[PDB]
């Protein structure tokens, strides 16, 4: 008070001093169920991949696909992502991805990324510089080489040109290497582009077989439609709180509301455009939000001369949430009121209050 | 298995009156006993609207789609631009189970129908995008209204028993929502889908534009009365 009206000594009066508004306690989200999770078990776990200059391609889009299941698996010898950090990868997303599933040698691995040059980069695939998603690899030594020849496994090692970004080669050409043209039979100057795969069981390592699979997200103007889930937790009432559910925020207290939703609404607002009701995504149930407790405070005091012993009042104020002890508290119409007694006696008005009632000294 | 006919489908191009029909929720937001004033693309009330009793039509800004259908010989429709391989093509049909949405550039005929003993209409579906199964949307009234905005396209619908001889009853009727596709194309034309069998189809179409309505939300949050703001002086 003394602050406030910068004086040494104060009149005996009321005066208005300062507001009061109840803290926000924790945070809660909600989000939907989830559903349409993206199919990743018929691709990395699929039984046949295809040869590095046929490389299968695979189409991901409309469902949700959870990075971290695979960023903690530890089957997976190289994992590789470029172009965004791969713990983030679960946040943002793109509007559409490309998987390009292939086998190699293990010391052909290096080859496959971003400003890299060999045969394999060359003559069967070839990734841009500006290459944005993922590579993961995996021995499949016990798997895809064979005890009698795993020469189902080609690889292309001639070609007069290289090989356009994310371009595939299927085309079984007689090569001529010289100037001699050859009649379909290979001659001097004329090889099969394809050579097949040597892998054994015990052949040694870096000539294993590795099952390599590139994921490239592209983010074309259409809307994305793939990436991780969005992490929802459990609810709370009658406390004042704040929530962002299903991407609308506010602070408030959270109740339960009798008001009847049509089957397809998600929040309700009143007038002035307040929101007043939601719908949780997981119960589908209609709450009600209430903005919690908030109001000015104010100081009943006989005067510096008389006394110095003064009593609060909290404007608009239910005795419920004062903080705090002080003396007896009074619960009136016009808030709370601390520091003074109620009498059932009436006697003329000093220092007015509100509501019909007000107090004086005696104590207050 | 797609041939023209013999006899050309002229179906008489007449005009009726709309009255005040294609009314639909313009958002997801409950609202009880309250007058909102929303500007947005409507159907102008009292319009005259065109009637047929099938050529490639416009799309335009939005379609009113109107059926005083009996048993239910309306199957589906076409959308695109190019209406060919060349350009991405919609196709939306509801069959005796369930309804099939793709988005593929597909290889129409001249005069595409949906043929009884499934989709042979199309010659060709290459380049597939989208695809979608749901359930089917079908002496009744069917009104439907087709929107395309910023790659989305929004499908609303309404059923009604209706026992009315010939045009659109004198009666007031919200559209709710129905269906939202996150895609994103241009269409500019497209056409009716019909099942006539190898041995006298009305429909009712209209267009939007851009508009300022009123609308009433009772207790329970239906909307119940609307009122244009670009027409006579008192309802404006
Ligand atoms: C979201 O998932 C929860 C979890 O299953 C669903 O809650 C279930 O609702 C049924 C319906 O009575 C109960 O029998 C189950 O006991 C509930 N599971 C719980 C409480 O863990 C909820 O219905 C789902 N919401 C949807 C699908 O909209
Ligand atoms: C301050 O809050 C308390 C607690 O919510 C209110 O007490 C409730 O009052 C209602 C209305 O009569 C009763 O139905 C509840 O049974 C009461 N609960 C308890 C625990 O007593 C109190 O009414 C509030 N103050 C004012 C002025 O309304
Ligand atoms: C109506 O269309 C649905 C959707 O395509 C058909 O249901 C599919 O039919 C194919 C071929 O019979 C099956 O391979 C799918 O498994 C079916 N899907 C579902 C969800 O059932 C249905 O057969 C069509 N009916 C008619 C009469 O044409
Ligand atoms: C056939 O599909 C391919 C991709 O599956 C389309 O290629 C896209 O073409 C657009 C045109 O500018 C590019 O912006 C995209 O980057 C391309 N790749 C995508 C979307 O992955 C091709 O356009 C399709 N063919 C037709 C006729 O639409
Ligand atoms: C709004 O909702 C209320 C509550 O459901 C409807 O009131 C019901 O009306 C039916 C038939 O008119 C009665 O059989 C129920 O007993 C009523 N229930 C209650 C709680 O009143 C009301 O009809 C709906 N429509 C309007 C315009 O109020
Ligand atoms: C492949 O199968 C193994 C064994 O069940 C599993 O741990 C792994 O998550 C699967 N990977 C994919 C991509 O489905
Ligand atoms: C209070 O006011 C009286 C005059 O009414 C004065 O005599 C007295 O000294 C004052 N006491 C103080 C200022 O403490
Ligand atoms: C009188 O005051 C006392 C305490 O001041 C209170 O308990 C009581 O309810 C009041 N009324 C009556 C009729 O005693
Ligand atoms: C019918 O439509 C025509 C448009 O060619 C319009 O000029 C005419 O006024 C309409 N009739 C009405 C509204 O009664
Ligand atoms: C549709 O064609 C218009 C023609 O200018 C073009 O601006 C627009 O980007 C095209 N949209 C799609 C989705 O093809």
């Amino acid at each position: 008070t003394k602050c406030t009206l910068k004086s040494f000594t104060v009149e005996k009066g009321i005066y208005q001093t300062s507001n009061f508004r109840v803290q926000p306690t924790e945070s809660i989200v909600r989000f939907p169920n989830i559903t349409n999770l993206c199919p990743f078990g018929e691709v990395f776990n699929a039984t046949r991949f295809a040869s590095v200059y046929a490389w299968n391609r695979k189409r991901i889009s409309n469902c949700v696909a959870d990075y971290s299941v695979l960023y903690n698996s530890a089957s997976f010898s190289t994992f590789k992502c470029y172009g965004v950090s791969p713990t983030k990868l679960n946040d943002l997303c793109f509007t559409n991805v490309y998987a390009d599933s292939f086998v190699i040698r293990g010391d052909e691995v290096r080859q496959i990324a971003p400003g890299q040059t060999g045969k394999i980069a060359d003559y069967n695939y070839k990734l841009p510089d500006d290459f944005t998603g993922c590579v993961i690899a995996w021995n499949s030594n016990n798997l895809d080489s064979k005890v009698g020849g795993n020469y189902n496994y080609r690889y292309r090692l001639f070609r007069k040109s290289n090989l356009k970004p994310f371009e595939r080669d299927i085309s079984t050409e007689i090569y001529q290497a010289g100037s001699k043209p050859c009649n379909g039979v290979e001659g001097f100057n004329c090889y099969f582009p394809l050579q097949s795969y040597g892998f054994q069981p015990t052949n040694g390592v870096g000539y294993q077989p590795y099952r390599v699979v590139v994921l490239s997200f592209e983010l074309l103007h259409a809307p994305a439609t793939v990436c991780g889930p969005k992490k929802s937790t459990n609810l709370v009432k009658n406390k004042c709180v704040n929530f962002n559910f299903n991407g609308l925020t506010g602070t408030g207290v959270l109740t339960e509301s009798n008001k009847k939703f049509l089957p397809f609404q998600q929040f309700g607002r009143d007038i002035a455009d307040t929101t007043d009701a939601v719908r949780d995504p997981q119960t589908l149930e209609i709450l009600d939000i209430t903005p919690c407790s908030f109001g000015g405070v104010s100081v009943i005091t006989p005067g510096t001369n008389t006394s110095n012993q003064v009593a609060v009042l909290y404007q608009g104020v239910n005795c419920t949430e004062v903080p705090s002890t002080g003396s007896n508290v009074f619960q009136t119409r016009a808030g709370c009121l601390i520091g003074a007694e109620h009498v059932n006696n009436s006697y003329e008005c000093d220092i007015p209050i509100g509501a019909g009632i007000c107090a004086s000294y005696q104590s207050i | 298995q797609c041939v023209n006919l013999r006899t050309r489908t002229q179906l008489p191009p007449a005009y009726t009156n709309s009255f005040t029909r294609g009314v639909y929720y313009p958002d997801k937001v409950f609202r009880s006993s309250v007058l909102h004033s929303t500007q947005d693309l409507f159907l102008p009330f009292f319009s005259n609207v065109t009637w047929f009793h099938n050529p490639v039509l416009p799309f335009n800004d939005g379609v009113y789609f109107a059926s005083t259908e009996k048993s239910n010989i309306i199957r589906g429709w076409i959308f695109g631009t190019t209406l060919d391989s060349k350009t991405q093509s919609l196709l939306i049909v509801n069959n005796a189970t369930n309804v099939v949405i793709k988005v593929c550039e597909f290889q129409f005929c001249n005069d595409p129908f949906l043929d009884v003993y499934e989709s042979g209409v199309y010659s060709s579906a290459n380049n597939c995008t989208f695809e979608y199964v749901s359930q089917p949307f079908l002496k009744n009234l069917r009104e439907f209204v087709f929107k395309n905005i910023d790659g989305y396209f929004k499908i609303y619908s309404k059923h009604t028993p209706i026992n009315l001889v010939r045009d659109l009853p004198q009666g007031f009727s919200a559209l709710e929502p129905l269906v939202d596709l996150p895609i994103g194309i241009n269409i500019t034309r497209f056409q009716t889908l019909l099942a006539l069998h190898r041995s006298a189809a009305a429909y009712y179409v209209g267009y939007l534009q851009p508009r300022t309505f009123l609308l009433k939300y009772n207790e329970n949050g239906t909307i119940t009365d609307a009122v244009d703001c670009a027409l006579d002086p008192l309802s404006e």
